């Protein structure tokens, strides 16, 4: 009845398509905007550097 | 020297004559292009000490 030998599963996303779920993913956000914060922290202000 | 006169051409003999003075030696500079020494200079190192973050994408 069967095609073949054996049949693997259908992964349902894209193959390499990354995904997460739970808090982690939007603190990783949240991260990711704090580390371009951290380059114009400095910036601010009269005496800031370029 | 330079404090004690007020004569303010004398410098330094590069080419090993007897006398410091200017006047005798024949040698004149213009005023615009010694100025632009000290201007371009500071403002250059203006930009320069402003440098904080340095990135240099490697080729």
């Amino acid at each position: 009845m069967n095609f073949g030998s054996q049949t693997p599963t259908i992964v349902v996303l894209k193959e390499g398509t990354d995904a997460s779920q739970g808090k982690g993913q939007i603190i990783s956000n949240i991260n990711a905007c704090v580390a371009v914060q951290e380059a114009l922290k400095p910036t601010l202000g009269p005496l800031g550097s370029d | 020297k330079q404090l004690k006169e007020k004569i303010s051409n004398i410098g330094v003999d590069c080419l090993g004559y007897g006398s410091n003075d200017m006047k005798e030696l024949f040698v004149v500079d213009p005023f615009i292009g010694k100025k632009q020494q000290i201007l371009l200079a500071t403002q250059l190192c203006r930009m320069i000490l402003k440098i904080d973050n340095v990135i240099i994408s490697g080729k």
